[PDB]
């Protein structure tokens, strides 16, 4: 009865009763989670789903609601018929009508949750797919973004469809060459038809859809992994995005490109995430409950997780990556203080360089070492551990030295914004969120650990496969997605507290002086800075008050 | 429920006491602050016409309503008939305003009770009713409303008989409430007493008690 | 389903209030209603079940007297003799009672009322008028509290060849049982209606001599 | 809880109210309507419970002399659309164009959409009160053979047909309609030639010709 | 009661006149509103799949005075509200103040109708936008849209409809090319001649004459193009 | 348990399209007792069958409306008495501006369009009564439900186990349709047309009321010592 | 909270509008928004006169400002004049406004509006005179304010700016300044409007023979003089 239930869920989504739509994607995630979505027929079956499991579940369903229960009901071995070998072949089109009324949904008002849950949803599924049904998913997933009648609203669910694309790229990186290339392609013809030309910093207009492209690069972007050494091809185009394109609410989004590409190289996490390995030694007979009560779940071979390790070419590309762009940002808004105007373009393009060059900072937030000046929880340190080894490496020097002249650009730039544009404030709020980037970077990262994204989450799938007084009834999914979590906390769980240096101690005064500000816009976001500051450092209250 | 919350916010209103003679009628203040002008303060006891006064308990706001239409509607009977209102007629057409207020939703209607007390024209039988909120009317003897209420109405039935009202007004007046006194008298006759009245009163009754006391202890 | 449950929680006025009896008979049609034990310096006086809508028409009620159906009634009979030149019918009275009730139908209004009365047409009639603005024609009836006891006892007891004074003398029988004894000439309350005399209410000394003829049948 | 209540628009945009509206519409007998040349033919199915008379149950409804059309609710219609047509007459002293009579009863229609206060009318010009022009218009249970028989009807007769040919075919696609149940046929006629363009009801002789034909089909 | 009646959510939203702009889209049907520099041109897709219905009774191109005519996109019950409400407001105008009654004043009375429709509880919003051409005695060709929001605004160029966004954005970019505010033809067939080709190449689809509906608003009055002007327009069209 | 998210007001729509305040208005006929109505070419009957106790009378079930019509009711007697009050003040409208007797079918048609208004103006309620009506003569015969519908049969019954006597009319229809001239066996036929609907209940002077019109015989109420099969 | 106060979120949602006060006249000014090329902004006024001397700015909801408009023009004459034969003073115009606001919140299935006005008068015996509505029906004078999107900003600037020895042509430059600071989309002379509240404008009467009978005070910029004013930024 599973299958067919699971086809009847599917169809029947709704687009104006949401409650009744978590409840069914609540009933989805269950069915998903315990069953692997594959074709258990052989090779000659001659068995289809119409003929055979139909005819038993309208007969045991007649029998038990005729007034009868089901040990009265007697069976042969052609319920094994009935079963999975006939009861496997129907994913295919439930797959199809759950990507349609996914689309569909794009452009539903809906809350937040929700869109976490579906998301949560169609990545479970994934995940819950052999390699045949997994590449009949990708192929129909990719056609129906490139070709679709969704995203008519002005206020889309872009993540409803972004998401699951990447999480494609977390299971086969092999996928992303072309289609990054693609989005390339279509991200230009929107700059070529006059997208991002109207400034709108309030909100976002009915002239960009361009954005869903963006977005899917970054998410994109966010799980290539060593699939990326078109890399200059990506530096050219992020170059010429960030010089072609200047609109506050799109240079937010523009801004994100390089934060997934310096975070993807350089970050150790996990990639494999499957109910059951494609090289699996279980058979394909007791798959049907993720061996949740079985012993073999805590088999090592069972258990065998993939992960990623950044290796010397992709930190190599990484600092190559970030020295350019550094370079770039630095010597643009040199260019632009060399003769100051008052326009609004002006405080654009010196916003749009900041958070360049804050996302720079953010994304390869795990290659600095807090101890830089002067443990038990090691984890993944590219360059190793102790200080003999980190010394040996002139990556390591490097890559610190380029931190300490953004920290220096950036005190450089607070003195010309309070000599130039007191009055302003957008410019004041980025070098504020800046500021704070590159104090609470130092070796960890906190922007977007807390963002929703392309992963299963630790607390949701938790919640589905929990039971009070049993022994981790989890499948290998959880039990992956667990070890993940818990390298994530090992990560962010080191000690940046240091004393302060000469750098730090002046963009310490620095926030000081604006979070003593006239304007309520300006200081309260100080006011946060100031108080992240003080956690990071030591002694920082004595200066404070005095 | 509307009639008990109504009912309780009378209860938390100043004693008010009624009492009916052989040819009187007698009706019977807080503590006023040290900063309070009592030159110019409002009577417990209203007069609605030459010949019929009443004694609210409860909201003074909405007793004040009530003695308003009862003094216009007075005014209306007499300007219609000729007649000047009789006792029962007022208390009736009270009742029934009361009443009507009680309906249509009544999250509260007026949460205040009333006495009314006086003599018929042309006529020398004294009247006393008690209107409280539900439209209900009753005649009485000796009645009181407000805060102790069962223990001055224990008093009344143990001290007044119904078999020898008092002839004359001066025991009438005389009365424990353990204060306001007015008089009402046929042919249209209304007197409110004064604080030395009130006081000799009590003085008397304090030293006829001394006395009491004295002659067995 | 669905179905108009308030008319059928207002019927059950058998909590309603005192117990009211009436008995009809060839000769006239007795009212008695229960009087309640106040306070002795009260005016008993005041409390009147038992009103006078006219001269040959009376009413007894169980509830709170607090009024709109008497007054109506009373209109009606006046504006029918104005108009005619004659007095009312029992029916037509009871009638225009319960078109008052049903027009100020999904909700109850007003209170059970005992209405009597007499005119050419039935000689003698009784009617039970209910909130649900409908009437019932009774050989005797009982509302208000114990009125299951006093109705099954007027089953038992009414017998179509009755008199004024038998029908008085039962009427006070079924009070005191319902009110189970003492009861003198302060815990009831008589009146009859008759073609000469029209509408009375017994006085306090004809109600005690009535009740010690009463007590004087049951001694035997 | 959108579809809980008249004009509420659901998040898509839609009235709940209306389509369960066009549902107890869909629950219908069937009813038919053919345009012939110069004149409109309109063709009832009436159920038979029992006892029931044969002859006097009539469900065609005349307005104006010269336009033909949950049972009460129609009625309600055909009297408004009545009134309009009156009221069209006495002003302009001519007969109410068809267009005219149809916005009228549209605007009237969509009139009840417009306040959760009343409900949508539940008859066949749709519950919404949308409505166009049409060769055949079909309504009723089985309403999906009635529009297949008429669009063989429009492609077979592309220069149009005859009124009293329309009768006969009118009365076989009834008949068809009501095969799918398991009944008497009432039929009316409005043409310019044999009826002086006034609507008429069709029976006699012609009528039994109409029913064997269906009978013979 | 925010979510099914016209009250403030404690976001400040008015979550029934939104939905009245998503029923806006229940027909299937794109608008075009072009002005020339003595006329202006509508045109308006039509589609009848059902072979039952007359051809000639299915229009969303109303007449509401001699010089103004008006296009709706939504349902049609709450078109032909709209437009007996509009004529008759036109005519009261006509009436009152002895002179015909412009284009942007209907367009502002009916704003204000939709505004008090919007504010008052017992009563919903009507899902239909209300697009107004004509030419008038002082402004000359105008265009004037509104909203179930209350909300109007006048027009160079406009479109309305599901696929309203690539109409939209070819015009922005024929405007910037050409740096008028209007189309530079003294004649309204070229005029009809360009709307058409416009939108057929924002839709990518080829028209009939039978899937098309015309209204030209010029000096002297507005008129609906028939199905053989139509036909002939295209046949201008395809000669070159 | 199986709670009905529908049937609060009359104003709502079930999603497949019922209204279940008119079906519970029409199940509220059932509560009232029985009554049949017969129909010959000349002449028509109502037989109509409660007590409170026994010192109790009768409730009236047939009603007057003309010299020439009239009605007998199932269920809600205020209601069956606006109703009839309606049809008393249209037979009277038509006789005085035009001096001519109502005919019965527009009096059904009044009915039903009087009746259809309470079914859609929410805040009311619709009407829990079902009529018989009778006319005069050819004779006619009418039932009305609450739901706004009028019938125009030869015989039929309502309320409180009623099915029996429409089945014995079903069968006897050939039999008494053609008692024409002869009204007292047609008062014989609807007599035993409501015996068949008794569960063994007896019929007395007190409990049966009979109503018969036909030609040249005004409309006329049978009670009491002339219901004796007389 | 309650409806007052989603209307007063609904407001500080919409585009800021400011207001000056100096010595010899009062500067109004606001930004217009219309994203939206094949739109034409200047069929869209979010400035209009209510009296020759009387004008009128808000930030909210449009089409509430529309209707509230021409509610205020009709008892701007019903009310006080065709009595005196002469314009209301400020004071009263905006307490028949507070009137109107008031009268939508307390009446019941209507709903309050969603508009904040900032108005500004001349009037004898009061000289100059600037006010502000709230949509729950209460003004408040003001010397310099603002509201809508960025209003804190700009009330902060205001508050570092405004003096007693204001003039009108400073007024009108530290309005400019205020909204270049935070200007949504495109700062020029036609996404901007200003209005002021000075002098006699006798070339506006449109007829001479008067000599009593002066010109209105209400004037409202062109485009092409912001511009020569924006040139002088």
């Amino acid at each position: 009865h599973i299958t067919n239930v699971l086809s009847m869920l599917v169809s029947k989504l709704d687009m104006n009763d949401t409650n009744l739509t978590s409840n069914l994607i609540n009933g989805i995630v269950s069915i998903a989670a315990f069953i692997p979505i594959q074709d258990l027929t052989g090779e000659d079956d001659y068995i289809s789903f119409e003929s055979d499991t139909l005819p038993l579940v309208q007969q045991h369903f007649y029998h038990i609601k005729c007034g009868e229960s089901s040990k009265t009901f007697r069976v042969d071995d052609e319920l094994l018929n009935n079963a999975f070998k006939a009861s496997t072949t129907v994913f295919q089109s439930m797959l199809k009508v759950y990507v349609e009324k996914i689309f569909q949904l794009v452009d539903v008002d809906l809350e937040d949750s929700l869109v976490t849950k579906i998301n949560q949803t169609t990545m479970i599924l994934q995940e819950s797919m052999d390699d045949k049904i997994f590449n009949y998913f990708a192929s129909l997933l990719q056609r129906n973004f490139w070709s679709n009648d969704s995203f008519k609203e002005k206020d889309p669910n872009y993540e409803l469809v972004t998401i699951p694309l990447a999480a494609l790229v977390r299971r086969n990186n092999g996928l992303s060459k072309e289609l990054v290339r693609t989005l390339l392609f279509h991200i230009k013809e929107q700059i070529k038809r006059g997208a991002g030309s109207v400034r709108s910093t309030s909100e976002i207009q009915q002239r960009d859809v361009k954005l869903v492209l963006y977005l899917t690069a970054l998410n994109d972007v966010l799980r290539q992994c060593h699939e990326s050494l078109y890399s200059d091809e990506l530096i050219t185009f992020m170059k010429y995005l960030y010089d072609n394109v200047t609109n506050p609410p799109l240079d937010v989004i523009t801004s994100i490109v390089i934060h997934s590409a310096l975070a993807t190289l350089c970050t150790t996490e996990i990639t494999d995430c499957r109910l059951f390995p494609e090289d699996s030694k279980i058979p394909e007979k007791d798959r049907w409950g993720g061996l949740q009560f079985d012993p073999r779940r805590f088999d090592k071979q069972h258990l065998s997780f993939q992960w990623h390790v950044p290796s010397s070419d992709e930190i190599t590309l990484s600092i190559s990556i970030l020295e350019s762009l550094s370079e770039y940002c630095i010597n643009n808004v040199e260019e632009l203080m060399k003769a100051p105007r008052h326009d609004s373009e002006y405080g654009d393009m010196i916003q749009k360089y900041v958070l360049v060059m804050t996302h720079t900072l953010s994304g390869s937030s795990l290659l600095f070492d807090p101890d830089f000046n002067k443990d038990i929880y090691t984890c993944n340190y590219y360059f190793g551990n102790t200080t003999e080894e980190k010394l040996q490496n002139p990556q390591y020097l490097q890559v610190h030295r380029v931190r300490a002249r953004i920290g220096h650009f950036f005190h450089k730039l607070y003195v010309f914004l309070s000599t130039n544009f007191e009055n302003n404030t957008n410019m004041f709020q980025i070098l504020l969120h800046g500021l704070k980037v590159w104090f609470t970077d130092l070796g960890q990262e906190t922007v977007f650990n807390e963002d929703p994204n392309a992963f299963i989450d630790v607390d949701f799938l938790e919640n589905v496969q929990s039971l009070s007084h049993v022994n981790e009834p989890f499948t290998r999914t959880n039990f992956a997605i667990r070890a993940n979590s818990l390298h994530q906390s090992r990560v962010l769980l080191h000690s940046t507290n240091r004393k302060a240096s000469k750098l730090e101690n002046l963009l310490l005064v620095d926030i000081i002086q604006l979070a003593t500000s006239l304007y309520p816009d300006i200081y309260k976001p100080a006011q946060g800075t100031l108080v992240h500051c003080m956690k990071q450092l030591v002694g920082s209250y004595g200066v404070v008050i005095n | 429920f509307q009639v008990e919350y109504a009912l309780e916010a009378v209860k938390r209103g100043t004693c008010a006491v009624g009492v009916k003679g052989k040819n009187c009628v007698v009706l019977g203040r807080r503590s006023t602050l040290k900063l309070q002008d009592t030159r110019i303060t409002p009577s417990k006891v209203s007069k609605i016409d030459s010949h019929v006064v009443l004694s609210f308990s409860g909201l003074n706001a909405d007793s004040r309503i009530l003695i308003e239409k009862a003094r216009v509607e007075a005014q209306s009977h007499r300007l219609t008939l000729e007649d000047p209102v009789t006792v029962e007629y007022l208390t009736r057409y009270v009742a029934g305003v009361q009443q009507r207020y009680t309906q249509s939703g009544g999250v509260r209607p007026f949460g205040v009770s009333t006495l009314i007390a006086g003599f018929d024209p042309r006529d020398d039988e004294p009247k006393l009713y008690q209107t409280e909120p539900s439209g209900i009317y009753s005649s009485w003897s000796a009645q009181t409303i407000g805060r102790n209420s069962k223990t001055v109405r224990e008093f009344l039935e143990k001290n007044y008989d119904r078999k020898e009202p008092p002839a004359t007004v001066e025991e009438c007046v005389k009365l424990t409430v353990r204060i306001e006194i007015t008089v009402v008298k046929p042919d249209s006759d209304i007197v409110a007493l004064s604080s030395e009245e009130i006081n000799q009163y009590v003085t008397q009754i304090e030293q006829e008690k001394q006395e009491q006391q004295e002659q067995d202890k | 389903e669905g179905r108009l449950f308030q008319v059928e929680y207002s019927l059950e006025a058998i909590k309603l209030g005192s117990t009211a009896i009436g008995i009809a008979t060839k000769e006239g049609v007795v009212l008695g209603v229960e009087k309640r034990a106040t306070s002795p310096l009260l005016e008993s006086d005041s409390i009147e079940k038992i009103v006078e809508i006219d001269r040959h028409i009376g009413c007894a009620m169980s509830g709170l007297t607090a009024r709109s159906m008497i007054e109506h009634a009373r209109t009606a009979a006046v504006t029918h003799n104005l108009y005619y030149d004659e007095d009312i019918n029992v029916e037509s009275l009871t009638q225009s009672v319960c078109d008052l009730a049903l027009r100020f139908m999904s909700r109850p209004f007003g209170v059970a009322l005992l209405i009597a009365g007499h005119d050419a047409d039935d000689g003698y009639q009784l009617f039970h008028a209910e909130p649900s603005g409908t009437f019932y024609r009774y050989n005797a009836k009982a509302i208000g509290s114990g009125s299951e006891g006093a109705q099954a006892e007027l089953l038992n007891e009414w017998h179509s060849s009755l008199t004024l004074k038998e029908a008085e003398l039962l009427v006070l029988k079924i009070l005191k049982q319902v009110m189970e004894e003492k009861l003198d000439e302060n815990n009831a309350q008589l009146s009859c209606i008759t073609k000469q005399d029209g509408f009375k209410i017994y006085d306090n000394e004809k109600t005690a001599e009535l009740i010690k003829e009463l007590k004087e049948k049951e001694a035997a | 809880g959108y579809d809980l209540s008249n004009s509420v628009f659901s998040p898509d945009g839609r009235n709940f109210q209306v389509e369960y509206a066009v549902k107890a519409v869909e629950n219908g007998t069937t009813s038919i309507g053919i345009k012939c040349n110069d004149g409109v033919v309109f063709a009832v199915e009436k159920l038979i419970t029992s006892l029931l008379v044969p002859q006097k149950n009539v469900k065609i409804q005349v307005v104006d002399r010269h336009i033909g059309c949950l049972i009460p609710d129609g009625r309600h219609l055909v009297n408004r659309g009545r009134e309009e047509a009156a009221s069209f007459k006495k002003l302009y002293k001519t007969p109410i164009p068809i267009p005219a009579f149809a916005d009228r009863l549209g605007q009237y229609v969509q009139a009840h959409t417009l306040y959760n206060s009343v409900r949508p009318f539940g008859v066949s010009l749709e519950p919404s009160g949308s409505y166009w022009g049409y060769k055949g218009a079909a309504t009723g249970k089985g309403r999906q053979s009635a529009k297949a028989e008429l669009e063989k009807l429009v492609d077979h007769h592309p220069e149009g047909l005859s009124a009293r040919e329309a009768v006969k075919q009118a009365a076989k696609i009834i008949y068809l309609a009501h095969e799918d149940n398991k009944f008497e046929l009432e039929i009316s006629w409005c043409s310019l030639s044999e009826t002086n363009g006034l609507h008429k009801f069709v029976k006699g002789d012609l009528l039994q010709e109409a029913i064997d034909f269906a009978q013979k089909e | 009661y925010d979510r099914h009646i016209t009250i403030f959510s404690p976001e400040g939203r008015l979550y029934q006149v939104e939905y009245a702009f998503k029923a806006t889209n229940q027909t299937n049907i794109n608008s075009l509103a072009v002005r020339g520099k003595d006329c202006t041109v509508v045109i308006s897709q039509k589609k009848v799949p059902d072979k039952l219905l007359d051809p000639t009774t299915v229009s969303y191109i109303f007449c509401i005075s001699r010089t103004i005519g008006m296009v709706v996109n939504g349902p049609i019950p709450d078109a032909r509200n709209a437009a007996l409400r509009a004529k008759a407001e036109a005519a009261e105008f006509r009436y009152k103040y002895g002179y015909d009654m412009p284009c942007d004043v209907l367009a502002k009375r009916m704003a204000n109708l939709s505004q008090i429709y919007t504010q008052r509880a017992y009563m919903r919003p009507l899902g239909v936008i209300l697009t107004f051409v004509s030419v008038d005695e002082e402004l000359g060709p105008s265009i004037y849209k509104t909203d179930p929001a209350g909300y109007y605004v006048g027009y160079k160029a406009t479109a309305t409809g599901p696929k309203q966004q690539e109409i939209t954005t070819n015009l922005e970019n024929h405007f910037k090319k050409s740096k008028i505010d209007h189309i530079n033809e003294e004649s309204w067939e070229k005029v009809v001649e360009f709307a058409i080709t416009h939108m057929i190449d924002a839709l990518g689809t080829e028209f009939s004459k039978n899937d098309l509906e015309v209204g030209v608003a010029t000096k002297d009055k507005f008129f609906t193009l028939s199905a053989e002007n139509i036909e002939e327009r295209l046949v201008a069209i395809a000669e070159q | 348990m199986f709670r009905n998210n529908y049937d609060g007001d009359t104003v709502t729509f079930s999603p497949t399209g019922r209204l279940f305040q008119v079906e519970y208005a029409l199940e509220a006929i059932k509560q009232g007792s029985v009554t049949v109505g017969l129909r010959s070419n000349t002449h028509a009957v109502l037989v109509a069958l409660r007590n409170a106790d026994e010192l109790s009378s009768y409730q009236k079930k047939i009603i007057k409306c003309d010299e020439h019509m009239g009605l007998s009711l199932a269920g809600l007697a205020p209601d069956a008495r606006v109703l009839s009050n309606y049809l008393r003040q249209q037979c009277n409208y038509s006789s005085l501006v035009f001096n001519r007797k109502l005919a019965v079918e527009r009096a059904g048609h009044l009915l039903c369009d009087k009746a259809q208004k309470n079914t859609q103006s929410y805040g009311g309620r619709p009407y829990g009564v079902g009529l018989l009506i009778i006319g005069y003569d050819g004779a006619h015969l009418l039932e009305f439900q609450p739901s706004g519908n009028v019938t125009e049969l030869y015989g039929t019954a309502i309320g409180a186990r009623s099915q029996g006597a429409k089945t014995y009319l079903e069968r006897t229809l050939d039999t008494f349709i053609k008692i024409d001239g002869n009204p007292d066996e047609l008062i014989k036929a609807g007599v035993e047309a409501i015996s068949q609907s008794l569960r063994d209940e007896s019929l007395t002077v007190d409990n049966l009321s009979i109503a018969i019109v036909g030609k040249d015989t005004p409309f006329t109420i049978y009670d009491g010592e002339a219901v004796a099969k007389y | 909270l309650g409806q007052i106060d989603y209307a007063l979120t609904a407001v500080k949602q919409g585009v800021t509008s400011l207001g000056i006060k100096a010595t010899n006249g009062v500067v109004i000014a606001t930004e217009k928004k219309s994203s939206s090329p094949l739109a034409m902004s200047e069929t869209l006024s979010k400035v209009s006169l209510l009296t020759p001397d009387i004008g009128a700015v808000y930030s909210g909801m449009g089409p509430d400002y529309r209707v509230l408009v021409d509610k205020s023009r009709k008892v701007a004459h019903t009310s006080y004049k065709r009595i005196y034969g002469e314009y209301p003073p400020t004071k009263l115009l905006v307490s028949e406004v507070a009137k109107i606001m008031q009268e939508a919140t307390q009446s019941g299935g209507v709903r309050p509006f969603g508009v904040s006005l900032l108005i500004a008068g001349h009037d004898e015996f009061n000289g100059f005179s600037l006010y502000q509505v709230d949509p729950s029906g209460s003004y408040f004078p003001w010397k310099a304010t603002a509201i809508g999107k960025g209003s804190v900003a700009a009330k902060t600037f205001l508050e570092k700016r405004w003096n007693d020895e204001l003039e009108l042509e400073d007024a009108i430059h530290i309005a400019l300044l205020t909204l270049k600071e935070s200007v949504e989309g495109e700062f020029n002379g036609d996404t901007i409007e200003l209005a002021i509240i000075g002098d006699e404008n006798p070339d506006l009467l449109g007829y001479t023979g008067i000599p009593t009978d002066k010109g209105p005070r209400f004037r409202k910029l062109t485009s092409q003089e912001i511009n020569d004013r924006l040139e002088a930024l």
